């Protein structure tokens, strides 16, 4: 069956010092916060009580999540992505706006959640 | 003094000549000069956001404070003429004090329009809270002149014997808009040139604030505003004598 | 009696000369007055003090004896004006007139340290001081004229509060929305006195209520006169009481100080328009239409106050909606022809939130140390989280306010809020069980806020959430001497060093070699969790919390000053129920009082999230684009003058300064045609 | 100047009216106050350290005391490096 390789790198570390992995499962793609949400990983944060989120239309941010070698399977930005937040480091996108695509898909994208509180920076490489 | 007193002469002279030697048709026009003052009020204060300019939006607040000095003097009515009166001194005041206040802050400021000029209250705070409180002179709110200025050229059109209640509706609603627009600009103008703050203005700069010089012509100018905004009998006890003797000439 | 009221023209001017000489002060010797930082302070607070004692003996002489003075002087002599600017000493101006000098005096003994870390300081006071004038003057006032003066001038001061913090651009939008605002409702109030002037000619309270008696039987007046007249008049304490139309103002002014939350609302401000209609009510009973206009209003505004304060991130934008959902409270009072039980309520609520945004800013002020200095930081209240364990007596200041809007009886305030639902439920079946209802969601927006600030674990140093926070823990790793000398550049651990191999995939490894340098320990590594503030922020807060004690349960005083169990068991009922809703969707797991099978069961009724995805979202839509009114308002109304502005001025400076230009034009063209022929 | 007033609404009044006018005299005399203090502000606030147009920040870069001094100056400066570039070519640089 198709299945995308999410990793779903969490924010903070462990407390030896190495990140944990925790490697999601879910079928194609019909919304990363749908898939987020069902497959029981923390997309939110503290925004995860009941009415700390837009239910799914992108009026606020608060499911960013960093996307790290994701310019293989995505949708590009819904002028939602481009403008909830603007100054950011480029690699932050919205789950209830991004989508990784059609059911029939196989990738290895590597998703950070929670931008905000963390201290890691990924040391990306630098592109083209 | 261009909008001082320059701007109040033909008033004066509407008043003195077109009011006094010639009553009649005074009477058939001011109809007409009560509907062009209400419009005056209304476009003079819609023109006043369109000037990306600073001293063409007092220019245009001139014209639309001189719009309740055409309506006092077509209200053919003591309170109408007296609260015409009134506005004269008042917005003399008013305009001399918000003119000289722009032409300091273009000579601290070098900068003319306002799309640039952004938050500049904490560079020169004098000319800010100067400017600030002669922009509530204009505003016709009260401890200031201008409010029972425009206030008495109200009371003037709600007690006319010229006019019945078809147009005082109308007059009085027209230029009540006129008290909604007038913030629009004047807070714009406050919010474009003082309000905000720029990253590049820190220390380098360091403008120099308003002397004393130009703060005590400010301040001289604010001292008969509020004196005649808390006690008004010192333009209208003046002239209501010689008011009512123009109006002996109109009433029969 | 004798020699005690023709004194009481003091009271608007005792605050005064503070700001008189600070606005002479920081204008001219910056660093002289502000060297004399904290003494203008005490004297602000001296001064309304004196004003306080004296409107209290003015109180007991009107609650000893039934009598009003109208110490009117002269103002203007000339012709038909003949002005005064007296003052009225009804039991309304009691209640104001206290309402007024207690709140400003709690709220000036917490602004010493509020400001106590500001640079602008004294002109906050001159704000302050020239506001308490201004509304003490507008309360007492004998005539139209000087509450239309002393009106204009509380909405320049809104203005000034607003906008103090002038540095910041979006205080610049608010202020400027907000005045704005005040002088749409000021358009109202003036075309609505000149109204009753031209069908009175009175210029008076004392000659309007003994006209507006006999004044709709004339032939001559008109009655749809009368109630445009009236709605014009009620257009003024709707920008001033935050209601419906002009309603855009209220939720900005949170990015000035907490103090004016604590002021321009749940206080003397918006009280202005409570004070205004009920005044007015022996001329608002009589015009018939208005009072429903008034119900109507009210009763469009508590269901918008209601569904705004369910979603805000921000805990002064969420008490903001609910100082404006209660205010509704208040103009449904107002338009039940309730002369006493509008006035009740906006003593509890006036006294009550008040308290809670003390609270909010004393929750503020400590969560100010933990994320630094930004309103999206320190006053967003999702990440506030718990505040029960650090901050003790703001925990108990905060929610004797909030139960105090909830409606519990023993030890809160629920006798208002009774007498408001008996007087609705005898009036209007429409207009009964939607406030019982907006009473449920207020309770339960209450609750959530209380939950969202002090009940469970903090949000923001939570170890699930913030790395920072597991870096400076965990000072050493968990093996000592091994696995590193310490590792910073943790690389791809996609295989986590497990040497697995890959089956039919997309990739495994490629040119991406990306290594997550996290951050180091043993820096900045205290973190410093929120204590209490000082002395001068709870003791206001304890002085409110006795207020909110003491007025709670206020042979009574009903009518002399001016279904039993059955209601009273439904508005707890419905209360409690909007307590238990808030309750076990935010109340955690490991503090809630419930039973762990029932706990369970609320995620395993609702583990879906379908039926749920459209319900939170419509209500968060609506909590966050403000109803839309704020965009409308901003794409319609302000965006329409600006485009009517750029027309006007096209109108201007192309075709009729072109008609001007174009006669010289013409003059030079004809010039130098007639010089080449 | 005790006037009881008889409302049937709600309570009887008690007015006051302390009818009063500043004299007639009294104006002209705030007047004449008012145009001694203009005058000695004039006088001494003329005599007076005037930061601004003092510094060479204003007196130095143009500061004739017009609005056009910055306008002229933008448009003559740039005429100066006009005719110093000129005269600068013509000694071939
Ligand atoms: C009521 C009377 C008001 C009259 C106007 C007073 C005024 O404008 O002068 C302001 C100056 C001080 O200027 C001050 O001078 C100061 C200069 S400096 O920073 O100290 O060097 C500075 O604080 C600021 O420019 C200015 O306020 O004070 C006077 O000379 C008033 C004389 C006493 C009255
Ligand atoms: C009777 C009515 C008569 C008077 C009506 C009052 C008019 C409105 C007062 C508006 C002043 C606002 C204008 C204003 O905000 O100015 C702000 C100005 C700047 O002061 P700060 O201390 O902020 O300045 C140092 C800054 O650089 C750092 O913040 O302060 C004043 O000069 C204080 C004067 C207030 C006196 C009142
Ligand atoms: C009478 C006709 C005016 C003819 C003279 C003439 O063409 O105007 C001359 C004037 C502009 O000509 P100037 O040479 O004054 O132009 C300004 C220059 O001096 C510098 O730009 O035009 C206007 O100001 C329009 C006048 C409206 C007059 C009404
Ligand atoms: S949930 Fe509102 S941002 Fe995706």
């Amino acid at each position: 069956p198709p299945a995308v390789d999410f990793a779903f790198v969490h924010s903070v570390l462990l407390p030896d010092g190495t990140p944990d992995v925790h490697w999601r499962r879910a079928n194609g793609g019909q919304k990363l916060r749908d898939i987020m949400l069902d497959s029981n990983i923390e997309l939110y944060g503290p925004y995860s009580k009941p009415l700390s989120n837009c239910a799914g239309v992108g009026t606020c941010a608060t499911c960013m999540v960093e996307i790290v070698n994701g310019k293989e399977l995505l949708n590009p930005r819904t002028d939602i992505e481009k403008e909830k937040l603007k100054r950011k480091p480029k690699n932050w996108r919205l789950a209830c706006q991004t989508n990784v695509g059609n059911p029939d898909s196989t990738g290895l994208v590597v998703i950070q959640q929670l931008p905000e509180w963390k201290a890691h920076e990924w040391n990306i490489p630098k592109n083209i | 003094l261009l909008a001082g007193i320059l701007l109040k002469m033909g008033a004066y002279g509407l008043v003195r000549i077109n009011m006094e030697l010639l009553p009649h048709a005074h009477s058939m026009f001011s109809p007409w000069l009560l509907v062009v003052g209400t419009i005056q009020i209304i476009y003079a204060a819609s023109t006043s956001p369109g000037q990306r300019n600073l001293k063409k939006r007092i220019a245009y607040s001139s014209v639309s404070h001189m719009g309740f000095i055409i309506i006092g003097i077509s209200s053919i009515t003591d309170p109408g003429l007296n609260g015409a009166i009134l506005q004269i001194i008042s917005h003399g005041f008013i305009g001399a004090a918000l003119f000289f206040l722009a032409g300091t802050s273009y000579d601290r400021i070098r900068l003319v329009y306002l799309d640039e000029m952004g938050g500049m209250a904490i560079s020169i705070p004098k000319i800010f809270t100067m400017f600030t409180i002669l922009s509530m002179a204009s505003l016709a709110l009260p401890g200031m002149s201008g409010f029972i200025a425009e206030f008495i050229v109200f009371f003037g059109i709600i007690t006319s014997q010229k006019y019945f209640l078809i147009s005082k509706i109308f007059i009085i609603f027209v230029m009540a808009i006129g008290m909604i627009l007038t913030p629009i600009y004047l807070l714009s103008m406050l919010r474009q040139m003082f309000y905000g703050y720029k990253l590049i203005n820190i220390k380098n700069f360091s403008f120099f604030d308003s002397g004393p010089r130009e703060l005590f012509l400010s301040i001289s100018i604010l001292l008969p505003i509020i004196g005649i905004g808390i006690y008004p009998d010192f333009v209208l006890s003046l002239a209501s004598d010689k008011v009512e003797s123009i109006l002996s000439n109109y009433f029969y | 009696m004798e020699h005690t009221y023709q004194y009481s023209w003091i009271i608007p001017f005792i605050p005064l000369p503070v700001p008189i000489l600070l606005g002479v002060g920081l204008l001219l010797f910056p660093t002289a007055t502000k060297n004399l930082r904290r003494m203008w302070t005490f004297l602000s607070i001296f001064l309304l003090s004196i004003v306080m004692i004296f409107s209290i003996y003015l109180s007991i002489q009107q609650i000893f004896l039934s009598c009003i003075h109208q110490n009117v002087w002269s103002w203007t002599i000339n012709n038909e004006f003949s002005f005064e600017f007296g003052y009225f000493i009804d039991p309304l101006t009691s209640i104001m007139s206290i309402l007024i000098t207690t709140v400003g005096i709690l709220v000036l003994i917490y602004s010493d340290n509020y400001m106590s870390h500001d640079q602008g300081y004294l002109r906050f006071f001159a704000y302050m001081g020239f506001f308490n004038t201004s509304m003490l003057g507008l309360v007492t006032s004998s005539n139209l004229i000087q509450v239309y003066f002393f009106w204009e001038l509380v909405g320049m001061c809104s203005y000034l509060l607003i906008g103090f913090w002038f540095t910041r651009p979006i205080a610049a939008n608010a202020c400027q929305k907000a005045f704005v605002t005040n002088r749409v409702g000021d358009f109202g109030l003036l075309l609505g006195i000149l109204g009753l002037y031209w069908i009175t000619g009175s210029f008076e309270f004392q000659d309007l209520f003994e006209i507006f008696n006999n004044l709709i039987l004339n032939n001559r007046v008109n009655l749809l006169f009368l109630t445009l007249c009236a709605f014009l008049l009620f257009v003024g304490p709707i920008a001033k009481s935050a209601q419906f139309p002009l309603h855009v103002w209220l939720p900005d002014a949170m990015e000035g100080p907490t103090p004016i939350s604590a002021l321009i609302h749940a206080a003397t401000m918006v009280a202005a328009g409570i004070f205004l209609v009920a005044r007015l009510l022996p001329l608002f009973i009589v015009i018939p239409s208005i009072m429903y206009i008034i119900s109507l209003i009210g009763i469009i505004t508590v269901l918008l106050g209601a569904t705004l304060a369910l979603a805000q991130k921000d805990i002064k934008r969420g008490l903001a909606y609910s100082t404006m959902s209660q205010l509704g409270y208040m103009m449904l009072a107002l338009g039940m022809g309730s002369y006493r039980s509008a006035l009740f309520h906006l003593i509890t609520h006036a006294y009550s939130k008040a308290l809670l945004f003390l609270g909010s800013g004393s929750i503020i002020h400590s969560m100010e140390a933990i994320v630094g200095y930004s309103p999206d930081k320190s006053q967003n209240m999702i990440l506030m989280g718990g505040l029960t364990k650090h901050v003790p007596i703001t925990k108990t200041a905060f929610l004797i306010g909030t139960l105090s809007l909830c409606g519990i009886p023993p030890l809160a305030c629920f006798w208002s809020k009774d007498e408001i639902l008996n007087d609705s439920l005898l009036f209007s079946p429409i207009f009964a069980i939607i406030a019982c209802s907006t009473a449920g969601l207020t309770a339960f927006y209450m609750f959530r806020i209380y939950l969202l600030t002090f009940e469970g674990h903090l949000n923001t140093y939570f170890l699930n959430y913030s790395g920072k926070k597991s870096g400076s823990f965990y000072s050493l790793s968990l093996w000592g001497k091994e696995e590193e000398k310490k590792l910073t550049m943790n690389n791809t651990k996609r295989a986590s060093f497990f040497c697995n191999k890959t089956y039919k995939i997309s990739n495994n490894v490629r040119n991406q070699i990306f290594i997550t340098v996290e951050n180091f320990g043993l820096n900045t590594r205290t973190f410093y969790y929120p204590h209490e503030s000082d002395n001068t922020i709870l003791f206001p807060m304890l002085i409110l919390v006795l207020f909110t004690l003491f007025i709670g349960a206020i042979n009574q005083e009903g009518i002399d000053f001016d279904e039993f169990l059955r209601n009273a068991t439904f508005s707890v009922s419905i209360a409690f129920f909007g307590i238990f809703i808030a309750y076990c969707l935010y109340k955690p797991f490991y503090s809630s009082l419930l039973n762990l099978t029932l706990l369970n069961s609320f995620q395993k009724w609702n583990s879906k999230r379908i039926h749920w995805e459209k319900l939170i979202n419509f209500v968060y839509n609506w909590s966050y684009n403000r109803g839309y009114i704020d965009s409308f308002f901003k794409t319609s109304l302000i965006e329409s003058i600006r485009r009517l502005a750029k027309q006007t001025t096209f109108f201007d400076k192309r075709i009729i300064d072109g008609i001007t230009n174009g006669v010289g034009i013409t003059s030079f063209f004809v010039g130098e045609v007639t010089k080449y022929i | 100047a005790v006037m009881v007033q008889q409302i049937e609404g709600m309570r009887d009044i008690i007015t006051e009216k302390h009818v009063w006018h500043l004299s007639d005299k009294a104006i002209k005399n705030v007047y004449m106050f008012y145009i001694m203090f203009t005058c000695w502000g004039c006088l001494y606030f003329g005599s007076a350290k005037d930061p601004f147009y003092d510094s060479e920040e204003y007196r130095g870069d143009g500061g004739d005391g017009t609005g056009y001094w910055v306008y002229e100056t933008v448009c003559i400066s740039p005429f100066l490096i006009l005719l110093g570039k000129k005269e600068k070519n013509l000694e071939m640089h």
